[PDB]
């Protein structure tokens, strides 16, 4: 009926069924009380779990007057080529470290999240495409070619500036007995996807990694070709554990990176009480811009590290929540048909 | 001392024999080169315009320039264009090839398509008026032709009830002496018929087709002038050319009536007609929210510039303190630190530019298009009888509907439906026809009594007094058989019986009703030849003879006749206004107080009354006055005044008969609509071109002005305004030394003071009259005006004398309950609208039909046209067009306020989702050396405001509603919160921005605190950029979508589906980009590989997102709850108490049977008729 009457459906007349929520007072109060209680409990759990973790640091930088490694504080010429001034430092443990132990190194004032620095890498070549190896991208601009004009194998400033220190740990069994070295499981120290999907060294021509890197000069600051980073075929090249760990950039200018973990056969527990020594190999220069270098022994829990921030934040939020709950209850009660 | 006439409609004093030369035949004569003008190129058109009509704006090939010029009136487009130019400079590009141009083109083309669809719609609406098939003389006979091909100089022929296509000169018709009857209800709002007399010479010559196919006459009329009533000119037909005047002219919007056909010469056409000169200056309309968005964009631009400058300074300082000392941030460049800061300035501009993103005018357009299409799908705005669906025509002025301050409305055709319908009468004391008013059938039903005893009843009147007809049948009283006979003798109606059944050709609406009532109460009216009129009194025919017809006049206000019966006896019958009769009645009438006290009841109802009397002239005294006005009839310069003197000589001893009543028929729903709109704090002014008396019964009928309301005509207003202005400035007799104009001492605070103003007094008050030529000296030159800085003619300063009367009058009309302007030129209506919108800055709506409201409809903020009738001149220039006045209830109290609310919600949420997103890089800048590093993934910044958060806001801006419309018309007061800009003004925008900055702060600084130290579980990738970016991004797409759930108050299914679809889309596309699947065959495109499925697998990261969400979302709930039980808003109160409330059904009449302070003494007299219909006394224009 009618040549121009509209269709009269539900949508076209603004009549779609719809639930209309009014913010009542029987929903606000239970929310601000239950949520507050849950936040209090959860934050208390986090706070106590973040405090049962023991850490130990040294700051083996040689900058000040005091310190074993300060004897080999360098100057502005470049003295890595002479002896690496291998220093050492001693400590004692009166108790155990029940649980597997992790060893990190920490740098400060190191801006690994600078925009120009962070994008100076060639992800395509680093993936392992057999064609992209010879031609890097223009982004690794001051680390793209060489003095002889040859292409570089990594093509980046992140790969050029790689941490080149080393550490070893020794323990004494009997009083006066000589120190002995304990193992460091230096394997599986990265994400499983990083050294199985991200990074793959190119296929073997004539069956050798070395024979597939011709022309590719090493980065200017290194001292070894990329295919020589370790005498182990399963850990060499773009999938070297140290190299892949270093390339996962950090978020803040004070970061740490995983170096090793102590869980091997001789004692699959914490470090027994006694006397320990660590040999270092001072090779990375950081004093030029005012950096720092630290070693860190630690353990873990379900949450992770030893940050007390988030638990305290939860406690504060829960306290504020319950206080606002009482304030709202009082305001509601005093106001009824007024 | 010529005072205002208040009867004239001063078409003069509005502007700012001269060779027009039509010579109507041989078209090629007007194609001569000298007549037609010249333009820059070969494109020179003519002087005589074509008869086509154009309303559309975009022609074939100016749609590109003209649309893009109005497109950049928005500041955001200049913003985007500046960014486009910036991002193309090679020294700072930070991007790939030009993929930042295409989105701008898509955004800029969507609006072009949307603004082209409307143009197409009106371009096809414009087609109807151009295909109406008049008849023209092509070479031989008459042939059917379109309107658009009528050119100036064409002989045309028109039939009855057909519109007049162009300004024509009438030259012949099919009536005696070749005259025509026209009506002009679309030109000046009148409702009675006018008569145009053709020239005498052409009457006796053409008369026929073959002679009409021969013509040589010239016309020397003036140029198009917009006067509508003068038309000087001559006609060189042949052999001593004949002059012309306005009595021989038909205009465009007029329609022929009661003449079979007529012929004419076309004189004007198209945009040269006298009705196309009154509609002028169509403009580009922008709503009130656009002027707010422009300021938003400017302040955001300033903020962006300042922030980028600050960060650039910070980077410059950082670079040569720690940057140029690090061997790992080495570059082959040698840029000095200042140049580094200068380059980081542009990098931060580009990074932080995503405030005001490109999807701002793509969502506004969608929202407004959706609401516009909601308007014309409304089944409750559809008129069943005339079948019109109430469409919307602009789709861009849509949130303006909820901010209206004033309404201006025409009277004829907008508030009334042009029906007269005689209601009741008062014969000798008691009134007749309440509903039963009898003893027989007084306790029966209230059905209509039949008239099945005449051959003339024809069933067209509804009467209910069984007593009146019962007595009439009984013949028990001869005091009524005389009264109802007067109605059938005192008029100028002409009868043209087609075939047996007789129909009445009445020139005035107010006379047809009386003759119809007389005919269907018996007492029919048969032939009226020239001197004798025949009356069928109760089936018995009689023939009297008319001696004189003392005609109607405007300042006389009465009409009478003198007849003689076959029984040799003369009588005089008169009818007219009470206030002029009561100085004429014989001083013996017993029933004067009875009828007078019954004349109030009628006037207490909203209806118009007349008074009737007769006089016994005997058969002797007559002769003296008969030859007296024989001597005074045929004269030279006193036919209209000496005859008036001899008229006022037998208006003594005029014993009464009783009074009548007639009732206008406004429409179904006007007074309820007016009451509803008055509750919502809107003011209604009625601007009409109709008579002053007629626009008072409408004022009382629609209850704009009622009892206990002073009227205060303009006579009083001029005196009051003069007294307040001339005195008490620094003068007024005794000086005051203060003379404070601050107190509104115009009227004491008593309210209910109406204001009825005529056009002439409107001119007088506003200090605007034309000056005659004998008042100024000469032109501008150093002879009349000397060297002393042009002291006389260049020193006008009439704006000092003006600009005070205007402001004073506008402030006077601010405190009146209702203002009615009558007899106004089409230009003066727009003048009043512009005055009200210049001072006391307000949003105005103008509604009305017909061609005399086009100017006012164009000039107001919103123009609504009434459609469904035949003439559609006010519908093609409007913005919205329904078919009844009452639908104004839903266009404002339902659609308008919902649209305003939804747009304000959208604008409040949009500028919150955008700072929470962009303002994180700013806080991050303090921790990475001010290096313009971003805190999100690369693929998240180009998909955030496209996929993740774009649909929920559209669904909320379309489907949301505060309260249902079933009770949004019950509470019109809810309109007020939109009328005063209380939902989104400038002060609220800076609160939405504060919410945004706090959200960004709490979204960045919690994850940073959690990420300060290690976060690894068993793979131990300690705090790293990838996981940090994923954590920050995934905790924003949740809070920004839970917030939109705290805004929607109408949760349809699609709303919840949209919200959770947004969240799930983000998560499920992130787990696809960060995957081993597409790392192959796309190596260097997706930076974050394998991090999503490796960071989101540990509890510590999830305990960080939950806390951020709970902190940046929970105090909002607290604030809402704490601001709702202390200051519950009006809609909150309505929604809270909706469970139990009573129904409502009201508006009976506001009955006021009598007052204890009787003071009115104001008569409801009104008669719509003209002067000069005494042609019968000259000759019988019957057959
Ligand atoms: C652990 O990692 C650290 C990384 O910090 C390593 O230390 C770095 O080892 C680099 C060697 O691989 C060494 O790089 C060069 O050092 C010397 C360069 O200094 C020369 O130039 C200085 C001026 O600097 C400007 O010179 C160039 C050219 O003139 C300009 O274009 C440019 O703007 C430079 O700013 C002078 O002031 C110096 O006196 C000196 O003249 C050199 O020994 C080497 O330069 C090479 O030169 C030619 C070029 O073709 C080669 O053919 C030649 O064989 C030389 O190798 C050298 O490349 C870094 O200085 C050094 N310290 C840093 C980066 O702080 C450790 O070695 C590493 N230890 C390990 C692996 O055990
Ligand atoms: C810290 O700040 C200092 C000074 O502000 C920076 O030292 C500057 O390094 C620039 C990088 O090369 C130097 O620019 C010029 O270096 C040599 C000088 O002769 C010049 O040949 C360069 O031209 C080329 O870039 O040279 C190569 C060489 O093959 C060409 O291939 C190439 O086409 C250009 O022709 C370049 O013009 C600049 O001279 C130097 N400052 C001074 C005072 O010498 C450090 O780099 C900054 N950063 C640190 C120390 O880490
Ligand atoms: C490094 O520091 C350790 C202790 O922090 C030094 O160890 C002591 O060395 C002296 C002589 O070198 C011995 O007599 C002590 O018995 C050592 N302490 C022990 C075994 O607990 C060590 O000498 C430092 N290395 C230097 C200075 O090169
Ligand atoms: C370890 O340190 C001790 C202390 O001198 C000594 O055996 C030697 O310097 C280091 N040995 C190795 C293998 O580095
Ligand atoms: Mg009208």
């Amino acid at each position: 009926r009618g040549a121009h009457q509209p269709d009269n459906t539900a949508f076209t007349q603004q009549r779609l069924p719809a639930w209309q929520p009014l913010l009542s007072a029987s929903i606000a109060l239970p929310l601000f009380f239950c949520a507050g209680l849950a936040f209090i409990g959860l934050g208390l759990g986090l706070y106590y779990s973040s405090n049962g973790i023991k850490e130990l640091e040294y700051d083996y930088t040689g900058d000040p007057g005091t310190g074993n490694c300060s004897v080999c504080a360098a100057a502005g010429q470049g003295r890595a080529l002479p002896p690496p001034c291998s220093c050492a430092w001693y400590f004692s443990l009166p108790e155990l470290f029940q649980g597997p132990v992790y060893l990190y190194y920490e740098l400060t004032n190191f801006y690994q999240n600078n925009r120009r620095y962070g994008v100076s890498r060639d992800d395509a070549q680093l993936s392992g495409l057999p064609s992209a190896l010879r031609h890097p991208v223009n982004e690794c601009a001051p680390y793209q070619r060489s003095a002889a004009g040859l292409p570089i194998a990594p093509c980046g400033a992140i790969a050029n500036s790689l941490f080149n220190d080393s550490f070893s740990l020794w323990h004494q069994r009997q009083p006066g007995g000589p120190y002995v070295e304990v193992p460091l499981d230096r394997s599986g120290i990265a994400w499983w996807t990083d050294y199985h999907v991200k990074f793959r060294n190119p296929p073997l021509v004539n069956g050798s990694l070395a024979l597939a890197f011709q022309g590719t000069a090493p980065p200017p600051n290194w001292r070894r070709p990329v295919y020589e980073l370790s005498p182990d075929p399963n850990n060499t090249g773009f999938i070297n554990q140290d190299f892949v760990v270093w390339m996962r950039t950090a978020a803040l200018p004070t970061f740490r990176k995983l170096y090793a973990r102590i869980r091997q056969g001789n004692y699959s527990a914490g470090l027994p009480r006694g006397a320990y020594r660590v040999n270092i190999t001072y090779n990375y220069p950081v004093r030029a811009f005012g950096g720092h270098k630290l070693l860190i022994f630690s353990s873990i829990s379900w949450m992770g590290g030893k940050n007390p921030f988030l638990g305290i934040a939860y406690l504060v939020v829960g306290s504020l929540c319950i206080l606002t709950g009482f304030v709202m209850l009082v305001v509601y009660i005093r106001y009824q048909d007024q | 001392d010529s005072q205002p006439n208040d009867e004239v409609v001063p078409y003069s004093d509005d502007e700012t024999e001269c060779t027009w030369q039509v010579k109507a035949n041989d078209r090629k004569y007007h194609e001569q080169p000298h007549f037609m003008n010249t333009k820059f190129l070969c494109i020179k058109e003519s002087k005589y315009a074509n008869n086509a009509i154009k309303t559309y704006k975009y022609n074939a090939f100016t749609f590109i320039p003209m649309n893009l010029f109005e497109q950049f009136k928005r500041a955001a487009n200049l913003y985007f264009l500046a960014l486009l130019i910036l991002q193309a400079v090679p020294q700072i590009s930070t991007l790939a090839w030009y993929t930042t141009l295409v989105p701008l083109l898509v955004v800029l083309g969507v609006t072009a398509i949307k603004d082209l669809v409307d143009d197409v719609a009106r371009h096809k609406m414009d087609k109807e008026i151009n295909n109406r098939t008049c008849e023209v003389i092509k070479d031989g006979r008459f042939k059917v032709a379109k309107w658009k091909e009528i050119q100036v100089g064409d002989v045309i022929r028109l039939k009855k009830n057909d519109f007049v296509p162009a300004d024509i000169l009438l030259l012949s018709s099919s009536e005696p002496n070749s005259l025509c009857y026209v009506e002009t209800a679309e030109l000046d709002g009148e409702t009675n018929l006018k008569f145009k007399m053709s020239l005498e010479i052409t009457d006796q010559y053409l008369q026929r087709e073959d002679t009409l196919a021969t013509f040589d006459g010239f016309i020397e009329c003036e140029e198009p002038n917009n006067r509508l009533d003068k038309f000087t000119g001559t006609l060189f037909w042949r052999n001593t050319s004949f002059p012309l005047d306005a009595d021989k002219i038909l205009l465009r919007g007029c329609v022929i009536r009661n003449t079979d056909f007529c012929h004419g010469l076309v004189i004007f056409a198209g945009a040269d007609t006298k009705i196309m000169k009154n509609s002028g200056k169509t403009r580009f309309k922008r709503t009130k929210i656009d002027y707010l968005m422009n300021y938003m964009v400017y302040t955001i631009f300033v903020v962006l510039i300042l922030l980028s400058a600050g960060l650039a300074i910070g980077h410059a300082y950082w670079e040569a303190q720690v940057g140029n000392s690090s061997w790992y941030l080495y570059d082959g460049e040698d840029d000095t630190p200042s140049y580094r800061g200068f380059l980081i300035f542009w990098g931060y501009i580009i990074v932080l530019n995503t405030m005001v993103p490109i999807s701002l005018y793509v969502s506004v357009e969608v929202i407004r298009l959706g609401q516009s299409h909601f308007i014309n799908w409304d089944l409750q705005m559809y008129y069943a009888e005339k079948d019109t669906p109430a469409k919307a025509r602009t789709t861009t002025l849509n949130e303006q509907l909820g901010q209206i301050h004033y309404i201006f409305s025409d009277k004829t055709g907008t508030l009334t439906q042009n029906i007269m319908t005689f209601k009741k009468c008062c014969i000798n004391g008691q009134i007749y026809g309440d509903h039963r008013d009898a003893s027989q059938h007084n306790h029966n039903k209230i059905e209509q009594v039949d008239f099945s005893w005449n051959t003339y009843a024809d069933g067209k009147l509804a009467f209910y007094d069984h007593y009146l007809i019962e007595q009439i049948q009984s013949g028990k009283e001869p005091e009524v058989r005389q009264f109802f006979f007067l109605l059938a003798v005192c008029h100028t109606v002409m009868v043209d019986r087609t075939d047996g059944q007789l129909n009445y050709q009445a020139a005035s609406p107010d006379e047809g009703a009386l003759v119809n009532a007389a005919r269907n109460f018996g007492f029919a009216f048969l032939a009226r030849t020239q001197n004798t009129i025949t009356i069928s009194e109760l089936g018995t025919e009689r023939t009297y003879n008319v001696l004189a017809i003392l005609d109607f006049n405007s300042d006389r206000k009465r009409m009478s006749i003198i007849v003689r019966t076959p029984e040799g006896n003369i009588k005089l019958y008169c009818k007219g206004a009470d206030t002029v009769i009561y100085e004429r009645l014989h001083r013996m009438n017993p029933t004067k107080q009875e009828t007078q006290d019954a004349l109030d009841i009628f006037a207490n109802e909203t209806l118009r009354t007349l008074c009737l009397c007769y006089k016994e002239i005997e058969e002797k005294e007559f002769t003296e006055w008969n030859k007296k006005f024989m001597a005074a009839s045929v004269a030279s310069t006193n036919r209209d005044e000496a005859l008036d003197k001899v008229y006022e000589e037998i208006e003594k001893d005029l014993i009464l008969l009783g009074a009548t009543a007639i009732e206008d028929k406004l429409q179904d729903g006007v007074p309820e609509t007016i009451s509803k709109l008055a509750k919502a704090d809107i003011k209604i002014w009625v601007l009409t071109g109709d008579k002053k008396e007629t626009a008072e019964n409408i004022g009382f009928a629609c209850e704009l002005l009622t009892e206990d309301t002073t009227i205060c005509y303009g006579e009083d207003i001029n005196s009051l305004l003069h007294a307040r202005m001339e005195n008490q400035r620094n003068r007024g007799g005794v000086y005051a030394k203060f003379a404070p104009p601050v107190q509104e001492s115009f009227f004491p605070p008593g309210g209910n003071r109406a204001l009825i103003i005529t056009g002439s007094w409107l001119n007088e008050i506003l200090l605007e009259k034309k000056t005659k030529r004998n008042k100024i000296l000469k032109l501008k030159f150093p002879r009349t005006e000397e060297e002393r800085r042009m002291r006389t003619q260049s020193k006008r300063r009439l704006e000092a004398k003006k600009e005070q009367r205007q402001k004073n009058f506008v402030d006077l009309a601010c405190e009146c309950s209702a203002v009615i302007c009558c007899r106004v030129t089409p230009k003066q209506k727009a003048m009043v609208v512009d005055l009200v919108k210049r001072y006391k800055k307000a949003i105005t709506l103008a509604i009305g039909d017909g061609a005399n409201d086009v100017n006012m409809i164009k000039t107001a903020h919103i123009g609504v046209g009434i459609s469904g009738q035949e003439g559609m001149q006010a519908v093609m220039s409007s913005d919205y067009s329904f078919a009844q006045f009452r639908y104004l209830q839903r266009l404002l109290l339902v659609h308008g306020r919902w649209s305003y609310i939804r747009m304000c919600k959208f604008l409040r949420y949009f500028f919150y989702k955008n700072f929470a997103f962009t303002l994180v890089h700013f806080w991050y800048s303090f921790f990475n050396g001010y290096s313009a590093q971003t805190a999100y993934e690369d693929w998240f910044i180009t998909l955030y405001n496209v996929l993740y958060t774009s649909l929920p806001v559209l669904l909320m801006g379309l489907l949301d509603q505060d309260v249902s419309d079933k009770l949004s018309l019950r509470f019109p007061g809810l309109y007020i919160v939109g009328q005063r800009d209380l939902l989104f003004n400038y002060k609220r925008f800076f609160v939405s921005l504060l919410h945004g900055v706090l959200t960004s702060m709490i979204l960045f600084f919690i994850p940073l605190g959690a990420y300060l130290q290690t976060v690894g579980q068993d793979g131990e990738a300690p705090s790293d950029y990838q996981s940090f970016a994923v954590t920050i991004a995934s905790a924003l797409v949740i809070t920004v979508n839970f917030q939109i759930g705290l805004d929607t108050s109408y949760w349809t299914f699609v709303n919840a589906f949209s919200i959770f679809g947004s969240i799930a889309l983000y998560f499920g596309i992130m787990f696809d980009f960060h995957s081993a699947g597409i790392h192959v065959l796309f190596p260097s495109a997706f930076q974050f590989t394998g991090t999503a499925s490796n960071a989101l697998r540990q509890p510590y990261i999830w305990l960080t997102i939950i806390l951020a969400v709970a902190v940046c979302l929970l105090p909002v709930v607290a604030i809402r709850f704490l601001s709702m039980t202390i200051w519950p808003s009006e809609s909150d109160k309505i929604q809270k108490h909706r469970k139990r409330l009573k129904a409502e059904e009201q508006w009976q009449r506001r009955q006021q049977v009598f007052r204890r302070g009787v003071s009115t003494r104001r008569s409801a007299y009104a008669f719509s008729h003209q002067r000069g219909y005494a042609d019968l006394i000259s000759s019988g224009r019957s057959i």
